[PDB]
RNA sequence: UACUAAGUGGAAAAGGAUGUGAAAGUGCUAAAACAGCAAGGAUGUUGGCUUAGAAGCAGCCAUCGUUUAAAGAGUGCGUAA
């Protein structure tokens, strides 16, 4: 009953560089990178949990950061399975990757390589409410 | 129950009875309840 | 304690005058140190956040969050309906705020939620204002 | 069930009338024209089982010891009777009499105007 | 013969004990009260102040009017009122 990652409609993305309007998530030829977790590591660098929601993530050369609209230079790229740190390069739509290293990454960052719209996704998270201080030492 | 060595009706159900030769108070407020008066 | 000395206003009365000199910023510092004097012997007052409520809590806690801010000594004059929660209109003080969420949900399973809206300052009760004065 | 000093307008605070069986602005609609003669100080309003609350519903006569303050241009007196500072005029007096005949277990104007005396020395007020 | 059921006799204190039988003053009922219950047991009134509507009852009080067999802003409970 859990489809493809086209028979299931789609999430929508309202990115936030002038593109809020209503996507999709089909498998085509265009490549969106979103970052939606991190983990650091001093020694091997920090190690970025991203979603491929299309196309296909570059590697090797310079990526570019469309929320920081920079491209930076990436040198390995991997995948923490359960019991497993794969050192790869590439993973299709509607799978998971990483990045080791990228200590440069924001939760909702696109990293493109075709030049596909923007999906900055920031008003879907909402706010932890209820304060406690904390003191200066 | 407490045992004590004096009772006093300090509830309205406070009856002053004698179970196995040991005199309490038996009411509904368990609070008041004691022995031995 | 340094903190922002807001919403007041500053009055000057006299000066004095002289024709040997008795120069300008020996006026500026004299000003100064008045101000700073009044504002020392104010006997200051405080303002604090004392938010109204718009609790919304399903009709199972419903009578337990009422009880609770009663305790918390809130302005309960009603309570609208929803589908399956109500909703109080009430008061909290920010001070029973810290661990309202967590209390509220120790008493209620944490079922029993929270929706806060920032509400202008208010001056603080006697009881907090004078822990502050010094 | 549940009885409340409901006000004469709006009827919305309350979670008696909201949901006792009955939705809410259903009756509110007609609580604004069964009740726009009623205004004033608030009023008493029952709720009743019809099927289990839907019409059968009337106002009973307004509470007059707070009318009766405002009868003494008041809002809060004291606790018990005090110095006379207000006074219930001839037609005042006399609507609130036949106001209360109905309401009260009394049969004449007599038991009204002692009625209203009676509650009359919680803020110090003569009922003339 | 009056009493006891503690073997009190054959141990006992301040204090406490709706302790047994009997008896001295205080009432109705005998027609059927009283007790429990069939049951009525109400009414302005959420009276106000504070407390949010604590407002029969968080708490205070004027608690007086009334129908009456009865009633108290309630013995209270239940209560956000």
């Amino acid at each position: 009953f859990l489809p493809s990652p086209v028979d299931v409609p789609q999430a929508k993305a309202y990115g936030e560089d002038g593109n809020e309007v209503l996507i999709s998530a089909s498998d085509d030829a265009p490549f969106v990178g979103l970052a939606f977790k991190v983990a650091t590591d001093p020694f091997v660098g920090r190690l970025t949990f991203v979603r491929v929601y299309s196309g296909v993530l570059k590697s090797g050369s310079y990526v570019k950061n469309v929320r920081k609209n920079k491209k930076e230079r990436v040198s390995r790229l991997v995948k923490m399975h359960a019991q497993n740190r794969n050192e790869i390069e590439e993973i299709r739509a509607g799978d998971i990757c990483a990045i080791i290293g990228l200590k440069d990454t924001t939760t909702g960052e696109t990293l493109v390589d075709d030049k596909i719209d923007v999906q900055l996704e920031a008003m879907q998270f909402a706010q932890p409410v209820i304060s406690l201080a904390v003191e200066p030492k | 129950m407490k045992v004590r060595a004096s009772v006093k009706p300090i509830c309205k159900d406070c009856k002053i009875i004698k179970r196995h030769q040991i005199v309490r108070v038996i009411c509904k407020t368990q609070k008041h309840k004691q022995r031995q008066g | 304690a340094g903190y922002p000395m807001i919403d007041i206003k500053a009055t000057l009365f006299d000066g004095s005058f002289h024709e040997v000199d008795s120069s300008e910023m020996a006026f500026k510092i004299a000003a100064s140190l008045a101000l700073k004097e009044a504002g020392k012997v104010c006997s200051p007052v405080l303002l604090e956040p004392i938010m109204a409520i718009e609790v919304t809590v399903p009709e199972q806690y419903f009578g337990d969050t009422m009880g609770d801010i009663s305790s918390r000594r809130g302005l309960i004059e009603g309570t609208e309906q929803r589908d399956n929660v109500q909703v109080i209109k009430a008061k909290v003080p920010l001070k029973e705020m810290f661990g309202y969420a967590t209390d509220l949900r120790s008493f209620s399973q944490g079922r029993g939620n929270y929706v806060m809206q920032f509400s202008h300052y208010a001056e603080t009760p006697k009881s907090v204002v004078n822990e502050i004065i010094a | 069930i549940a009885k409340i000093n409901l006000l004469g307008g709006q009827a919305k605070p309350g979670p008696a009338l909201a949901s006792v069986g009955i939705n809410m602005g259903e009756f509110t609609k007609q609580f604004n024209e069964k009740t726009k003669d009623k205004q004033g100080e608030m009023i008493p309003c029952v709720i009743t089982a019809y099927n289990d609350k839907s019409f059968d519903f009337i106002l009973k006569t307004t509470p007059v010891s707070i009318l009766l303050k405002q009868a003494a241009k008041l809002e809060k007196g004291a606790k018990n009777a005090k110095t006379i500072v207000g006074k219930i005029t001839m037609a005042k007096a006399k609507e609130i009499a036949q106001y209360k005949l109905v309401d009260l277990n009394a049969n004449t104007v007599e038991a009204a105007l002692k009625m209203v005396l009676g509650t009359a020395k919680q803020m110090g007020i003569e009922v003339i």
